[PDB]
């Protein structure tokens, strides 16, 4: 049978500084993209729809550093890299250093399926999105209060 | 960093990686997540393989395919290939951060040699678990 | 795509790689070339290595970091490694090009699929060759 | 030492290959090796010896690299270059410039002035600017026979 499984990042708080609301708040996060997979996998979909959804629904996660909720730049921007691999013949799309589109991930998967590539970056990367007809959002949707706090304590400890 | 690692009915995987990258990261740094067999993989034959952590230590090790090649090479498990990796390999280069992975019999580890990792899977049972430390 | 692989006075490799891509490649693409572990790779415990061909292929074969492999897994020698990738693996997976690779003692191969590869090396000895074809 | 060096599996085909070009080809080589051969004659490191044969193919026109580049689908050049030292796998690289003269001593420039093995966009052109590498307009790059090469290639 099908199996699926995810992670939010290894960046996690220490034990001793997790709170009881805030783990809950975690595991609720990650059965909600367990959920999103499974419904895939369940109903009969591939491996790759599996990850893909999967994946989108950790980036619409504000708790995990992918999509919204993503960590700033230096120069409070966003970043974001985003890869698909299917094993079967180990076809591949990837992106780096995109902002706008909503799912990072959704663009990779346009890269494997539109092109011949297999990483892509840019402007070229962004033309892939537009094509794919990929939901693009505006920076306030990415921004989370903590992500913005986490960068101006993390500049302030450089001083 | 974020990531999913599937395996199908008919033991077909799939692998897929997305980050916001780095706090205070440096304009135009790319780390491992969007370079196929440093922090994202997937072949039939052995494994597929989504990584989190120090992005230069994942690409200068190639972990991702470094595990795909310890399986295919000296016919190692999924396991005992990515706990070496993240629990040794890593370690010694001095990188920090963990890996989800699922081996084409459908084996799930999720190594890391850090505080944790969120993390979780879900079976065609239904049967499920989600972790942030070492307990459930 | 061009490049170069040294193997120092005490034994110490380092690689090079450069590229204009490819003619026509849609803006924005990657290849290998600039991604250690594919199109470039060193270690003074195996070989250095800069790759020319697809880059799609050796992206997602890991051909450097394959050779590397190779060689510390099965204990192969970089001639037989790199000769495998190369000849087989590459050809498998439907991509064409070639790879100079020197390893730790100085053997220097220079393997490719396809009709030539601009290449050259020399030696302490002063002694040099250049080729296209055979 | 050792010193190898390429310039690219996309080679002319034979029967587009002239004895004048051949030679030309063997010329262009022979001037790299000699710029890795000096490094390594005179001590200097095996990260000088690729770093300065990559540089010598990036001037070469007839190389795919730094002037000679080919040309983008909309008629620009995107050049991506890497350096590694097998003594500690440091390692930097760029991907998706135009502008820096010789590419491989930017992806230098980045192995050496930051913690960072890939650097993409204005990000990489900032590093090069601060190491004072040279920049070039498109005219120092461009190449007739690349730019026919993508008209040719348009044609489909
Ligand atoms: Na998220
Ligand atoms: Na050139």
């Amino acid at each position: 049978g099908y199996s699926l499984a995810i992670h939010g990042g290894a960046g996690v708080l220490p034990r001793e500084r997790m709170t009881a609301e805030r783990e809950a708040a975690t595991h609720a996060a990650l059965g909600r993209v367990l959920s999103a997979g499974e419904a895939v996998l369940s109903g009969g979909g591939s491996a790759l729809d599996a990850v893909t959804e999967a994946v989108a629904a950790l980036e619409d996660e504000p708790l995990f550093n992918a999509g919204r909720g993503a960590v700033f730049t230096r120069d409070g921007k966003h970043e974001m890299d985003a890869a698909v691999m299917v094993g079967r013949d180990r076809s591949a799309g990837a992106v780096a250093g995109i902002c706008g589109p909503r799912n990072p991930v959704r663009l990779a998967r346009a890269v494997m399926e539109r092109t011949s590539h297999v990483l892509m970056i840019g402007e070229g990367a962004l033309g892939i999105a537009r094509d794919a007809g990929l939901a693009f959002e505006d920076d306030a949707y990415f921004f989370t209060q903590e992500r913005w706090d986490s960068l101006q304590e993390t500049l302030r400890m450089e001083q | 960093t974020v990531g999913a690692v599937a395996r199908d009915a008919e033991g077909r995987l799939a692998a897929a990686t997305s980050t916001g990258g780095m706090t205070a990261k440096r304009a135009g740094r790319v780390g491992d997540s969007p370079v196929i067999g440093a922090g994202t993989f997937a072949d039939d034959g052995t494994c597929a393989i989504s990584a989190t952590g120090d992005g230069e230590a994942f690409l200068r090790l190639s972990v991702a395919h470094e595990i795909d090649a310890r399986m295919r090479l000296r016919g190692e498990s999924l396991r005992s290939a990515a706990e070496a990796v993240i629990g040794s390999d890593l370690e010694a280069i001095g990188g920090s951060g963990g890996l989800i992975a699922i081996d084409r019999d459908g084996a799930i580890v999720t190594p890391y040699n850090c505080e944790g990792m969120y993390r979780g899977w879900v079976l065609g049972s239904g049967e499920r678990e989600t972790a942030i430390y070492e307990n459930l």
